[PDB]
RNA sequence: GGACUUAAUGUCACGGUACCCAAUUUUCUGCCCCGGA
């Protein structure tokens, strides 16, 4: 009769559940769920506190257990001293059953018995067993018991016997996914409890015979696991987040008043991301700020609140807390804005939600068994175990649900979602691999190992029998905590939408992920007479070694690439457990110090346990031959981009100090050697946007984007790429830049602005900036990726991505934002040689057919042979006396044409056209296109300060002309040629002479205003060129420098090929509105003339005490040069083309003017068209062609038609007529602007300057009378007479109207 | 007010055009879903000040909604429930709400009702049957009675006469009411008057009527429910009602789904155990003449063989039918929409050649087993051609079942050394059955033909051991065939060439002696044979041999194949694309235990691939139990290639299938074998 | 020491992967003359 006392302690988190009594417990679920897990008690009414009190019940089940394989490891012998079989079986009369029914197997063996055990004498094992007792099913005494188990209490160490059940438990859900489908359902839930510091149970086991003390004790020792994890047994606030919230709802309230309500969440995403910076970043003031004004702003940070600014507020908020850190008060603070506007905002409508189905304990009559297994004789028993590590070859992801939701012992309906998806980590703030999702994922590549297996089914009378099921009942693994501790990443995504092109409102998303290089540890036990080789194929197919990746997927997102590991330092020992059992029970099978036999080395392993020399390799093994390798196929290619790429990042503009408009995207990774993050970011392309480019593709050729919705779609692009019933069968990764590193200055900075219709002039407040990276086409970026395919796939898929792929090869996809103007366009495609042949064979035969280029029939320069009759005026003047006006306006109107019925962007219309055209670009006076981002490019402001000079336009060296401006000098003529609305205007301002009624807008007729919604319908520039609301159908690219005689250098002091400009200020429009009753004038044009010759010769006296820095130097590239670039279009009809074509290239005498100084006679160019393919996507796939002129007259002849049909008159018939273009009123007031009177030797060299000053100015000859006293006074020139004058081409002004 | 209004019409205008039964199933989904979204958008403004009528509309969309949701995996699906739950909680609203109309109180009430008996009928715990009872005499007095216009307060009034409450003030207007069908009446005339003749009549029209419905409808499901309900009662009208229904469902199912197809309805084994206990019952009363007992015992197999005739999958298995030419195209596809059809329509409006059993060769005896989990009894009804008699027997099973579990749970571990339970299934099976060593029941020195049931199937029922000191087997008197069933038998003429073909797929090359033998054909793929060559046998051979490995499918029998050198040939790809195996011996190494998955529970209907081989023209298949080593399948080949119309139980009895007592691996090795297929 | 807090000839919960579907992008030429009191 001795006491011994034991102790239990615990290396995993472990499982707790609520305390009810026999008969209470029926009613609920979790509870009869949960009946081998701790449980816990409340202390109190409306309480929050307990304690935890594993029942002995459990501890005597595993104990038998733990005997019942003892003595069948030995052939039912323990120390020479034989036993008997048992009893596991009571009659349902005579007596009541037990409280637990078995449903497992039995272990026998023959008994070797000559006394029946009774009374008076049995084997330990049923005394061990409370067998021949005064003790039965009712607890009367506490002493009948010859051996009896207490219940185990947790060591409240320090003090407070009120613990709280939030300080201990925590709340998880736990998921089962359909093997065919790939998609989860019926959920449940549980409670994990904190093993670090509640982990030891204490209690006492009474024995009052000393016939089983060896085999008792032996038994305690061979025990491994309880309560979900593994063990050992020896023998001895409140104000923080309301006051937070109080804030946080100021603060929204505040941000409504002034109608600003959306940028709530991304204020709560701003401020989350700040836990990287450190408290710095609000304590020195280092938040960015604005561009020009520091007031009336379009940020975020300077916007009132309560009577002050943002970014004081934040500043006050931090010094009033500074107690829970910095870490924790951001990630509140953003919680709480999330939250606040999720409830206030209140699409993807739903009608049901989730299940909650608990594996139900079943119960029935009549139907408990008793299956007995008897091994064989002679048989042997091992134990394995592999030690290894887990390395993260991408971002992972490990999902877990909202914290306000995970409360333990907490919790007409509308459906509504969350759209923040946090990531699981632990109270220390390590990343953490739970042993469900590793057990999950081992059962999945079991499965498919074997070729077959059972869907998992909760009811269990009888247990499974199939092959996966035996394998997977011997199976142990572990929990994995990494050593890394720094806050995560996050990721947004939008949706498009298939018919205009644009973000659809509504439709952001984000979620958090770690990052790539982490190594975790891993654990695995096997236990049986053979080693499989199923096993060993899963463990070769998670490993990496010279030429092989790792594949093991874990988490999910997996469609994205997220969350595929590496195995790696694998080690595999070995147990005896019939010759060495003393010491495997004496080590505890080394439970909780496999992190020391990892490192230990080979002479200091404990006795028993061997290496394993006979594991199989690779090649050898028929499963993962015919199984697991050809399960995904890899695709790998390099993509070429000779031009800027600007794949924008939307918080790290708002979050840096660089005070940036527009940056690229960057992201961490982890070192493991030397174990630190690199202190330096990768650029690269999200694999989002990979996805969705091949997506968009894909459903654009087949013409399923354009369907309504796919509930229950079978498509081809739901087949591919899947929807919410099935996951998808293709996996993209990310696009990574690998030759960064040879660029002197990676990163580029661009300028751009908007230019008036009406006065000429840039725009205020309208200037923005970009920072791409310097791409050039000499020097383009090479970026790495790849995507991997299902097997299984039909003989059209595979031509159906080999066309997507296709595509994206030729230009018709770019990549990032800004297409439209020359950004992010490919060059080109290699791929991989080790990809299969097959796909390479494809990729070769199904390449988009070759042209035959015609035998130059007609395949010369595409030569607009039209004359323009000119101006009389200067033809009749030959010895150049008359003076002329350097600018004049041009009035049409008013009537606007719109059209109701847009052009959607989701298919290929097959009476539609589609192309690439291309052409060159000659200079006839001298260009200038200045680099804007040096203010000091040529070292000239050290002996002058102030004084700005700039350089021509380049980038890594060579000569460009950036997209924009081609762009839109074509679109000013277009809205010029076909009568649209006024795209770019000023709106608000006001008049004075020397108050007037109206503003500049008010004056401008109604139907002139810029288009603002699709309702009213589209003018045809805005139609063509796009809006807002509306993806445009044309895309220009840049000009790069090919050939030309030189710059325009000069004999001069300072750099030869430089020159000092004249003064360029302030066009004002009280001039051409003389007196509050005239409406505007119309569209501004500049005429063409050489009166930069007077300039280069009046330099030095320019320079000389005339100017000391009002004026500019800048490089001047001379006549006689060319460009060329590129245009694209797509979905256009006839008409369109035709006038595109036309407005391209007027014909003969008539050019374009571009650039800087145009009232000087800088930059007149001429354009000429060089080449014109067109495509068709029909069933067959029609190639690219070679178009003839004997279509382009056409397309021009009926652009000519429909501005004759849009003219009004029905005078004027349509048919087949030769296009004279001067018969149109307006277009033959226009085509004289652009006349160039000097095109052949036929000089007529006009005189073109502005009047100057009154008597006294510096320029001014006696003589002519050309002042601003003269012609500017209402005595000598009517208003109205200076009105028509300057609203007029030539015949000049300086008698006046001759 | 207005704007309300306007979308509450068109929201009643899309329901009602929903409710219409010309429409198609796709179509009403999305119809029903565009009305919910509208209400939805009108209740997120509205919340509070929302009108009685728009939660009206909403309970009864979401009663729609309940409709479409169909099973799929033998269980009552989460999502019905959770329909039906918030379309109670919906109008619970409605109804605590103060307006203080009448015609607003009854149609909630009415709706309210119908959602409770459905939610009560597919569930009992979360809808007991007095809360029933109180809503409907709640609903009842406000006075929803007006059986001539509406089908809803008809079923209220049908579901309170079945609880006991009185109706006899409405029964002369619930019987004159068009609407009502003939099932209804019936009711009422038994439940209300306690009267039969009137019942018997109607009931008689309602099962004629039901020979034309599919069985998808809930027809079926509410008339087995009234006769289980009359059973349960004592009555005497059951014993009719059973054999006419199962009439009707015999006559009906023979409609042609890939020649075998089932729909399987949760009930059609309680209606087949009534039926059958039914008949017995009947037939054990005492008449003089023994005619009509002959003619109820054939009966009683009649019955059997229409049960064991067809096997049922589930819908989910349906859904995922691989694609085929001919018969996936048309079949398949017409199948699963007009069950379909028939599922959704009950909720809307209210409105070669079988042989004879006793055409038998002289000197055969057939014994047929039926396995009643009703009264939980075995039974055994056995044929004598010579004297043209017919015997049943009864047994219980209850202890063999786990003989059997225990045999299969060591052999799943052990698979050699697990002999020692083989012999105690075998001393079992001869304690359990003593009739099949009886000379009166059997006699002996006759040809046994064996048509096992739903867990005998897998039972070596030829070598059972007599219950004495040293009794012997039944293998060293009778010889034996296995038949899944009856109706698997057809008339052949042995017009059969003299040609010997070989196939053969290993990994290693096991049989060595074997390929090398001079007696095989001029089309043997004697190394890596592949599923495109088994097609092309064409002259109808005399022994056909294929040796590969087995893969079974755990849900769908369809899905079974054979490992070959390619993607493996299946069980649908057998049926489809052989023809040319008109009358000639297959011998299998598939190891049958490879072939079928392992049981969970008493019934199982997986069909394995020999029934697929003697549906396209094969005479007989021999193969093995369970998985033996390669020496004993090349003895068994060689000693079949010496002559071919030798008999396999001299075989078994020449070569140790007698050495239990001293040596039990030589009878685990020897009685492994057996022949399926009737000889005709 | 006892209780909150077990029942004893019978506990496969290491019997269940929080999984599935969405392109941070559309539109804009770094252009320029007449008055201040
Ligand atoms: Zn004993
Ligand atoms: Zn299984
Ligand atoms: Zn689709
Ligand atoms: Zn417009």
């Amino acid at each position: 009769d001795m006491n011994i006392t034991v102790e239990l302690t615990f290396f995993e988190p472990y499982r707790l559940v609520e305390w009810f009594d026999w008969d209470a417990r029926k009613k609920s679920h979790s509870a009869m769920r949960g009946q081998a897990f701790a449980q816990w008690t409340w202390k109190g009414k409306g309480r929050t506190a307990g304690k935890s009190f594993i029942t002995g019940t459990l501890v005597r089940s595993a104990v038998i257990k733990a005997v019942e394989e003892l003595l069948s490891l030995n052939n039912g012998k323990w120390e020479g001293v034989p036993c008997c079989n048992g009893s596991f079986q009571t009659d349902e009369s005579k007596g009541k059953k037990p409280s637990f029914l078995r449903k497992r197997h039995t272990l026998q063996w023959q008994a070797n018995n000559k006394n029946i055990c009774d009374k008076e004498e049995a084997c330990p094992f049923c005394i061990l067993l409370g067998r021949f007792d005064n003790a039965g099913k009712v607890h009367e005494r506490n002493k009948d018991y010859d051996i009896h188990f207490s219940n185990f209490d947790l060591d409240h160490k320090q003090e407070k016997n009120d613990l709280r059940l939030v300080d201990i438990a925590s709340g998880r859900i736990l998921n089962r996914v359909d093997f065919d489908t790939g998609k989860a359902k019926d959920y449940f839930r549980t409670w994990e409890a904190d093993y670090e510091t509640y982990g030891t149970y204490t209690g006492r086991i009474t024995l009052r015979n000393e016939h089983a003390k060896k085999l008792l004790l032996a038994s305690l020792g061979f025990v491994d696991k309880l309560c979900g994890a593994l063990c050992r047994i020896e023998v001895i606030s409140e104000d923080h987040n309301d006051e937070l919230r109080k804030q946080a709802e100021v603060i929204v309230e505040a941000f409504k008043q002034n109608d600003k309500l959306e940028k709530i969440r991304i204020l709560a995403d701003a401020i989350r991301t700040l836990r990287l910076h450190g408290e710095g970043v609000i304590e020195k003031d280092e938040l960015p700020d604005g561009k020009e004004e520091r007031d009336k702003g379009h940020h975020l940070w300077d916007i009132k609140v309560q009577g002050t600014a943002l970014r004081t507020k934040l500043k006050e908020l931090w010094q009033s807390n500074k107690d829970i850190g910095w870490r924790k008060f951001t990630e509140m603070l953003g919680s709480n804005l999330y939250l606040i506007y999720k409830k206030e905002t209140g699409t993807r409508f739903r009608i049901l939600g989730d299940t909650e189905y608990y594996s139900k304990a079943h119960d029935s009559e009549g139907s408990d068994l008793f299956i007995p297994v008897t091994p064989p004789e002679g048989i042997e028993t091992k134990e394995w175990i592999i030690v290894g590590r887990l390395k993260a070859a991408t971002p992972f992801y490990f999902g877990v649900q909202q914290p306000s939701d995970s409360i333990p012992g907490k919790e007409s309906l509308v459906i509504n979602e969350h759209t923040s998806f946090n990531i699981l980590l632990d109270k220390e703030n390590r990343y953490r691999i739970p042993r469900s999702a590793l057990r999950g994922a081992l059962r999945r590549d079991l499965r498919t190992a074997f070729g077959s297996g059972c869907n998992v089914s909760l009811g269990g009378q009888i247990l499974c029998n199939c092959k996966v099921c035996i394998e997977m009942r011997r199976i142990t693994l572990k929990d994995s905590v990494s050593d890394f501790s720094e806050p995560p990443e996050i990721r947004y995504r939008i949706a498009k939408n298939p018919g205009t092109a644009t973000v659809e409102d509504g439709s952001l998303f984000d979620i958090e992920v770690g990052p790539e290089g982490l190594t975790f540890p891993f654990v695995l036990r096997y236990r049986g007479h053979k080693f499989p080789e199923q096993l060993s194929s899963v463990i070769r197919y998670w490993e990496e070694n010279d030429g092989k990746n790792g594949m093991a997927w874990l988490g999910g997102l997996d469609s994205t690439g997220k969350g595929r590991f590496a195995l790696k330092d694998i080690k595999i020992f070995e147990w005896d457990l019939n010759q060495k059992i003393n010491e495997y029970i004496k080590e505890r099978g080394m439970r909780g110090k496999e992190k020391e036999l990892l490192e230990m080395g080979e002479s200091s392993l404990p006795d028993g346990l061997i290496p394993y020399k006979f594991f199989e390799e690779r090649e050898c093994l028929f499963p993962y031959k015919e199984n697991l390798k050809p399960q995904w196929s890899e695709v790998q290619y390099t993509i070429e981009v000779g031009s800027p790429l600007l794949t924008a990042d939307t918080i790290s503009a708002l979050t840096e100090p660089g005070n940036r408009d527009a940056i690229a995207y960057k992201k961490r990774v982890y070192n493991d050697g030397n174990n630190a993050i690199e202190p330096e970011p990768r650029f690269a392309v999200k694999s989002e946007t990979h996805r969705g480019i091949f997506r968009t593709a894909v459903g654009r050729r087949t013409g399923d984007l354009g369907k309504e919705d796919h509930e229950d779609c079978t498509c081809d692009m739901c087949i591919i790429f899947g929807n919410e019933h099935e996951s998808s069968k293709i996996r993209f990764e990310d696009l990574e830049l690998i030759n960064g590193n040879e660029f002197e200055k990676l990163e580029k900075h661009i300028d751009h602005v908007a230019i008036d219709r009406f006065t000429g002039g840039a725009l205020d407040k309208a200037k923005f900036d970009t920072y791409p990276l310097a791409g050039s086409p000499k020097k383009p970026l090479k970026l790495k990726g790849r995507f991997w395919i299902k097997k299984g796939f039909s003989g059209d898929h595979k031509l159906l991505i080999t066309t997507a792929l296709s595509d994206i090869r030729d230009g018709l996809y770019p990549l990032g934002s800004k297409g439209g103007v020359g950004y992010g366009w490919v060059a080109g495609i290699s791929i991989d040689d080790n990809v299969p042949d097959d796909f390479k064979e494809m990729i070769n035969k199904t390449e988009m057919p070759l042209p035959e280029e015609v035998e130059e029939s007609n395949n010369g320069p595409i030569n607009n042979d039209y004359v323009h009759p000119g101006h009389q005026s200067p033809k009749q003047d030959h010895k150049n006396k008359n003076i002329y006006y350097p600018h004049y306006f041009l009035d049409s109107g008013s009537k606007v044409y719109r059209e109701k019925d847009i052009i959607t962007h989701e298919e290929f219309t097959e009476e539609l056209l589609s192309g690439k055209i291309n052409c060159k670009l000659e200079t006839l006076t001298p260009l200038i296109i200045p680099d804007t981002s040096d203010e000091n490019g040529l070292k000239l402001q050290g002996n002058k300060p102030g004084h700005k000079n700039y350089k021509f336009f380049n980038i890594n060296g060579e000569l460009m002309i950036p997209g924009s401006e081609l762009r839109g000098m074509l679109r000013t003529h277009f809205e010029a040629l076909t009568k649209s609305c006024f795209a770019i205007f000023g709106e608000d301002s006001t008049l004075s002479w020397r108050c007037a009624s109206k503003t500049l807008g008010g004056k401008l007729d109604k139907a002139l205003h810029p288009c603002t919604g699709l309702s009213d319908g589209l003018c045809p520039g805005c139609h063509l060129f796009g809006t807002t609301d509306y993806k445009g159908r044309v895309k220009f690219g840049f000009a790069k420098y090919e050939n030309g005689p030189e710059w325009l250098i000069t004999r001069g002091n300072n750099p030869e090929r430089s020159l000092t400009l004249g003064v360029l200020e302030s066009p004002r429009p009280a001039f051409s509105i003389p007196d509050d009753e005239s409406e505007i004038p119309g569209r501004k044009f500049y005429l063409h003339h050489n009166g930069w010759r007077i300039i280069r010769q009046k330099q030095l006296e320019i320079r000389e005490t005339v100017q000391p820095e009002r004026n500019v130097t800048t490089e001047v590239m001379d006549k006689g040069n060319v460009f060329s670039f590129d245009v694209r279009f797509e979905n256009l009809r006839e008409w369109e083309l035709g006038l595109l074509l036309q407005s391209l290239d007027p014909g003969k005498n008539i050019a374009h003017k571009l650039g800087k100084g145009k009232p000087y006679g800088f930059g007149s160019v001429k354009i000429k068209i060089d080449s014109l393919h067109t495509f068709k996507i029909n069933s067959n796939n029609d190639k690219i062609k070679r178009v003839p002129q004997s279509d382009i007259r056409e397309y021009i002849n009926k652009g000519y038609q429909k501005l004759i049909e849009w003219s009004g008159n029905n005078s004027i018939q349509k048919g087949n007529v030769l296009p004279q273009w001067h018969v149109i009123p307006h277009i033959d007031k226009l085509y004289k602007l652009l006349w160039v009177p000097f095109l052949n030797d036929s000089k007529l060299e006009p005189d073109v300057r502005y009047p100057v000053l009154n008597e006294e100015s510096k320029g001014y000859i006696e003589g002519s009378d050309y002042t601003y006293k003269k012609l500017g006074d209402k005595d000598n020139l009517p208003y109205k007479t200076r009105v028509k004058g300057l609203t007029t081409p030539w015949s000049p002004w300086n008698p006046f109207q001759v | 007010p207005t704007r309300e209004d306007i979308d509450r019409k068109e929201a009643e205008r899309l329901l009602d055009e929903a409710f219409n039964p010309r429409t198609k199933p796709v179509d009403r989904k999305k119809i029903i879903n565009s009305a919910l979204k509208i209400l939805i958008g009108l209740y997120k403004e509205k919340k509070d000040d929302l009108t009685s009528a728009s939660f009206i509309s909403i309970a009864r969309a979401y009663y729609l909604v309940s409709i479409t949701i169909l099973p799929k995996g033998t269980t009552i699906p989460e999502k019905k429930k959770e329909a039906l739950r918030k379309g109670i909680e919906f109008i619970d609203r409605a109804i605590n709400k103060f307006n203080g109309s009448i015609l607003d109180s009854q149609r909630a009430f009415r709706i309210k009702s119908v959602l409770s008996i459905e939610f009560n009928r597919i569930d009992r715990e979360k809808c007991d049957n007095i809360k029933l009872k109180n809503l409907l005499n709640e609903a009842v007095d406000k006075g929803c009675t007006d059986f001539d216009t509406y089908e809803w307060d008809i079923q209220i009034a049908i579901r309170l006469c079945e609880l006991g409450v009185d109706m006899e003030g409405h029964f002369d207007n619930l019987i004159k009411s068009n609407k009502a069908n003939d099932l209804q009446k019936a009711k009422a005339y038994y439940f209300i008057k306690k009267d039969d003749h009137k019942a018997k009549e109607h009931m008689d029209k309602c099962t004629a009527s039901l020979k034309y419905t599919p069985c998808s409808h809930r027809l079926w499901d509410e008339t087995v429910g009234f006769i289980e309900r009359l059973k349960g009662d004592s009555s005497t009208l059951w014993r009719d009602f059973a054999i006419k229904t199962y009439r009707s469902c015999r006559v009906q199912e023979k409609e042609t789904g890939t020649l075998r197809l089932r729909w399987y309805w949760s009930r059609h084994r309680v209606l087949y155990d009534m039926a059958f206990l039914a008949v017995k019952e009947q037939a054990d009363d005492e008449e003089p003449d023994v005619n009509v007992k002959q003619a109820k015992i054939k009966k009683l197999a009649e019955i059997s063989d229409s049960l064991k005739s067809r096997f049922s999958l589930r819908l989910s298995d349906m859904e995922k039918m691989p694609k085929s030419d001919d018969e996936s195209n048309h079949e398949f596809k017409k199948f699963l929409d007009k069950c379909v059809t028939a599922y959704q329509d009950g909720y809307v409006i209210n409105r070669a050649k079988l042989l004879e059993l006793t055409q038998v060769p002289e000197g055969w005896v057939v014994v047929h087993f039926y396995l009643n989990k009703l009264e939980g009894m075995g039974n055994a009804i056995v044929f004598d051609k010579c004297a043209n008699s017919w015997q049943y027997k009864e047994f219980q099973y209850k202890e063999l079942f786990e003989v059997f579990l225990t045999w299969q749970a060591n052999y799943n571990l052990y698979k050699e050394n697990a002999a020692e339970h083989l012999v105690t299934l075998c001393k079992k099976i001869g304690e359990t059955m003593p009739f099949l060593f009886c000379d009166n029941f059997i006699p002996n020195g006759k040809d046994v033909l064996f048509v096992p049931h739903d867990f005998l199937h897998r039972l070596p029922l030829h070598g059972s051991i007599e219950n004495k000191t040293n009794g012997k087997l039944f293998l060293e008197n009778h010889s034996c065939c296995y038949l899944p069933a009856w109706s698997f038998a057809s008339e052949k003429e042995a017009s059969t060439s003299d040609e010997y073909v070989l196939l053969k797929n290993f990994d290693q090359g096991h049989f060595e002696t074997l390929q090398n033998n001079q007696i095989w054909g001029t089309q043997s793929v004697k190394d890596g044979a592949s599923s495109d060559d088994l097609e092309n046998i064409r002259n109808n051979p005399r022994l056909l041999t294929i040796l590969c490995h087995g893969e079974a499918n755990m849900s769908n029998p369809f899905r079974s194949m054979l490992k070959l050198a390619n993607g493996g040939i299946t069980y649908l790809e057998i049926l489809n694309s052989v023809k040319g195996l008109k009358g000639s011996q297959v011998i299998l190494g598939a190891c049958e235990t490879d072939l079928v998955p392992p049981l969970s529970d008493v019934m199982d209907e997986h069909y394995s691939v020999a029934t697929a081989l003697l549906l396209i023209g094969a005479a007989g298949v021999v193969g093995t139990m369970w998985k033996v080593r390669s020496n004993k399948t090349k003895s068994l080949i060689e000693w079949k290639l010496e002559n071919i119309e030798y008999k396999l139980n001299e075989w078994q009895k020449e070569t140790g299938g007698a050495a239990y007592k001293d040596h039990p691996p030589t009878f685990y090795r020897s009685i492994a074998f057996r022949s399926i297929g009737f000889p005709l």
